[PDB]
């Protein structure tokens, strides 16, 4: 069982970069090498097969080198759409194996995020919990840190983040922060807020609402 | 009395996976039916519209795939009497899931009067090998083999000159892709 | 033209036996290798075997021997996948991709995966409550709304907009599981400000392991 | 399916006329028509083949013609031994279809039947079935009409009719109406009549009897 | 001298098989092709199927394709035909018929296939007694009502064959018992009444029955 080994795990790049991923195969598997393009979400899509030769539908910019161990994957000039998890497959032996794969992220100009707050739902009150959603729509870079502040009060240990993969279009990433407290613990306090903290930011931004 | 038709197939007998095949009738003037016959069983029938105007007929096959090839015969009729069967046409599947691996025994190019044994090795196939040389007379020579088959040529002449390839097979008429040349 | 569609994801309690399948159009079936590719969470890509459909001839992957019975069927043109003895550590996202267009052992096309989730927790359907617009969700000219998508249990969930007449803008955020054993959502929608009393959002959710479709008007 | 459609049903010509029998396929048939005469209780005999061909034996005054779709047989001068059944037949696409035939059959003089009744024997009686037997006798043309009334009420179903081929003596038809009832039905009445409408016959002929 | 000669009449309850054989003379067999076509009491002509002896090849009509099988013995020289499940409407005369460049050439004599729940059996033979109202001019009808047998066919003859002009023996007809009936009847002179003796001779043959009745006023 032929093990095989890509990288980086990761990488990120500007639009119009030359891209090089490497993958080494424990034995010489001569040109039964396959490259393959995921898409966050997506099934694998072939990119490259038998190292060198590109699939139909696949763009020029696209390519595979090597022999043996050793072959790498070149896209010419980085395209938006271009950000998904690359995979190489070797087919000399079976079992058929992949590398672990490695992701590729795009570097653009530093975006704050729009911060945007929503309260609970009257339905979901009617439940008996009161989720409150904070959400930073369309930033870079990822790293962003959102403090939810309900009465002056930090409350930590009551909320769970979530963000996006990178957008193929505007390579931007996108965050929730949802703090969940019951219909109790949310009609004993007043003002509700969400502090958020990320690069494009000077000063932090505090959306809030009184309940 | 009724001549014998011929069947033949264009571009070739030997027809890579849903790649276009027309088997073509050649039977006689005045025909009114002519029949393909796939496997022991009625294919197809043309009956030529103007039948004294015609002699030949043109059956074919859009999407070439594994269900299609085999052997097939063709047959006419002249009132109520048939023609008896054309030759026989060994429709073969190329392409269908492998490349074999093909190495010759001594080497690529040799001194005429040595013995030269090809040999082609596919694991997931059959017992069955073919080998095959490349345009001027593109006859094909059967191997038998587990795994690896050996296609002895023995004392080499100017004759066994040319490129050669390789087919593995999932049946006589399913032959996986052509392996690289020689 | 060529397809290959799985079966819906499932909720599978341990023990439990899964049949997961593909069914191929588009080509003849038969002529083409279908391979069984698992996907674990930060596992990556795993092959677990192979059937050459035309003769039933089947490869697999020892680790993957013991419980993977792939079995390919003709006569309705499906390839199978049977997963017996299920244990949590099964749980992952189950692929089918062909491979004899080029003869060089290549996946060139894929199923869309079929999310199997082993566990002795039931199945729940999501509650779907609205994010409404307001001026503490309106950047001046630009509004955001969207659903949260919340305690449904497995994986995956379908959020569309206008049953996809709105794809520009939108964000379903992964899936983030809470203490309470179940899965939570929110699907974003930034929309124009001015297209608030006039145009009507719909978010329609669909959970296809509990055959839940809910379809939420969200008013400002 | 190829439909062949001959007309007339059929036809009553004098020895010495001339005879044209029409055949039309659903479909074009590039000439592949065959005709045959078949004569009471033989097997059809092929008169015409590819159309306008005559089969050897079949004498001068039988002719083939037609070219795709419409057929005509003709006969110049009708002979005794020509009174037969005659069937075109395609043999162009299967499966093989043949034409409904034409009846060739001798004009005679209008002549009204000679009405007869029979009732029901005392050995029949004794086996506790009964039938009374309307004979109209020496006929033509072979259309008539008879009706069976037992006491003055009209009966239906209960009789079966029969009638003779074509005498070669007399070119006349004979014909039976076989009114069938038990010993008991039988029995329970006294007056059976069969009421006779025929083209040779100013009025209709009543035939009874009384038990 | 091309022959066909087919098998004799059989006589099959419904949904039993039936196979009649062709035995073909006279020509070389298998340079022709053998086709099975049936014909309908009172009705025309209806094609079954084909066989090519010299390839085994056959065509059949999709109305049996299923119920059918034809078949050809190369040294026997002889083709057959196999119709199971036997319905009502399968009760017809089957010929094997010759296939030659020119058509149909050649038939065989035609096979009776009687297809009912019925069982072979012999007529009851009644005298149709001249009478006053069976008298017109100086002629006298009188016959004979052959009654419920089965299967056809029925012979009838007058004094032994010495009785042939006037008579008009009828074609059977099937009564809803699921038997066949007829009459012969004769037109004699009146005067000869008591003075010749008229017997119906009718023979059956498959129930083997030869009844002479006599027909007197």
């Amino acid at each position: 069982d032929i093990q095989m080994t890509q990288s980086p795990s990761s990488l990120s790049a500007s639009v119009g970069d030359r891209v090089t991923i490497t993958c080494r195969a424990s034995q010489d598997i001569s040109n039964y090498l396959n490259w393959y393009q995921q898409k966050p979400g997506k099934a694998p899509k072939l990119l490259i097969y038998y190292t060198s030769r590109l699939h139909s539908g696949v763009p020029s910019r696209f390519s595979g080198s090597g022999s043996g161990t050793d072959f790498t994957f070149t896209i010419s000039s980085l395209q938006p759409e271009d950000i998904a998890t690359y995979f190489c497959q070797q087919g000399n032996t079976r079992p058929w194996t992949f590398g672990g794969g490695t992701k590729v992220e795009i570097k653009r100009t530093v975006a704050a995020p729009s911060v945007f707050i929503f309260p609970p739902s009257d339905e979901q009150l009617k439940s008996g919990t009161a989720s409150v959603v904070c959400l930073l729509n369309n930033f870079y870079p990822r790293e962003a840190k959102v403090q939810w502040k309900v009465d002056n009060a930090l409350q930590s240990g009551n909320s769970q983040e979530s963000v996006t993969e990178q957008d193929s279009k505007d390579s931007t990433y996108s965050l929730s922060s949802t703090l969940t407290l019951s219909k109790a613990d949310y009609e004993k306090h007043k003002v509700y807020a969400c502090e958020v903290t990320h690069q494009g930011l000077s000063s932090p931004v505090t959306k809030s609402f009184n309940r | 009395t009724l001549p014998k038709p011929f069947i033949w197939a264009e571009p070739h007998f030997m027809v890579p996976k849903e790649k276009q095949v027309t088997i073509c009738c050649q039977g006689n003037y005045g025909a009114v039916e002519y029949q393909l016959h796939f496997e022991g069983s009625l294919f197809a029938v043309d009956r030529p519209k103007p039948p004294e105007r015609i002699n030949k007929v043109k059956f074919y096959i859009p999407d070439m795939n594994s269900r299609m090839a085999g052997q097939y015969s063709c047959i006419y009729r002249v009132g109520e009497l048939w023609s008896e069967p054309s030759n026989l046409l060994d429709l073969v599947v190329t392409e269908m899931y492998d490349t074999p691996t093909l190495s010759v025994h001594p080497g690529p190019e040799v001194i005429s009067g040595e013995k030269v044994t090809f040999y082609c090795r596919l694991d997931t196939a059959t017992s069955m090998f073919l080998l095959l040389k490349e345009g001027r007379s593109s006859h094909v020579q059967r191997g038998y083999g587990k795994v690896q088959a050996e296609f002895p040529l023995g004392p080499v002449t100017t004759a066994h000159r040319g490129t050669y390839r390789c087919f593995g097979s999932y049946n006589n008429h399913a032959w996986s892709f052509p392996s690289e040349p020689v | 033209q060529v397809q290959l569609v799985q079966s819906g994801a499932e909720v599978k309690k341990p023990g439990s036996s899964v049949k997961v399948s593909c069914k191929a159009s588009g080509y003849t079936f038969s002529d083409y290798v279908i391979n069984w590719v698992r996907q674990a969470p930060g596992q990556g890509l795993e092959w677990m075997g192979e059937i050459y459909p035309g003769s039933g001839t089947n490869y697999y992957n020892e680790k993957f021997k013991a419980k993977a019975t792939i079995t390919a069927d003709k006569s309705t043109s499906t390839a199978y996948m049977e997963l017996s003895s299920l244990r949590s550590e099964d749980t992952a996202v189950y692929y089918c991709a062909r491979r004899g267009r080029y003869g060089l052992y290549a996946m060139d096309y894929w199923g869309q995966g079929t999310t199997v989730t082993v566990s002795s927790a039931s199945t729940k359907g999501p509650s779907v409550f609205p994010l409404a617009p307001s001026s503490k969700s309106t950047s001046g000219g630009t509004a955001a709304l969207g659903c949260l998508v919340k305690d449904y249990f497995p994986e995956p969930v379908t959020v569309s907009w206008n049953s996809g007449a709105l794809t520009s803008g939108v964000h379903t955020f992964p899936a983030v599981l809470q203490s309470s054993g179940l899965y939570s959502l929110s699907s974003v929608v930034t929309v124009p400000s001015s297209s608030l009393g006039t145009q009507t959002y719909i978010c329609n959710v669909n959970h296809k392991p509990s055959n839940t479709k809910v379809d939420k008007r969200v008013e400002p």
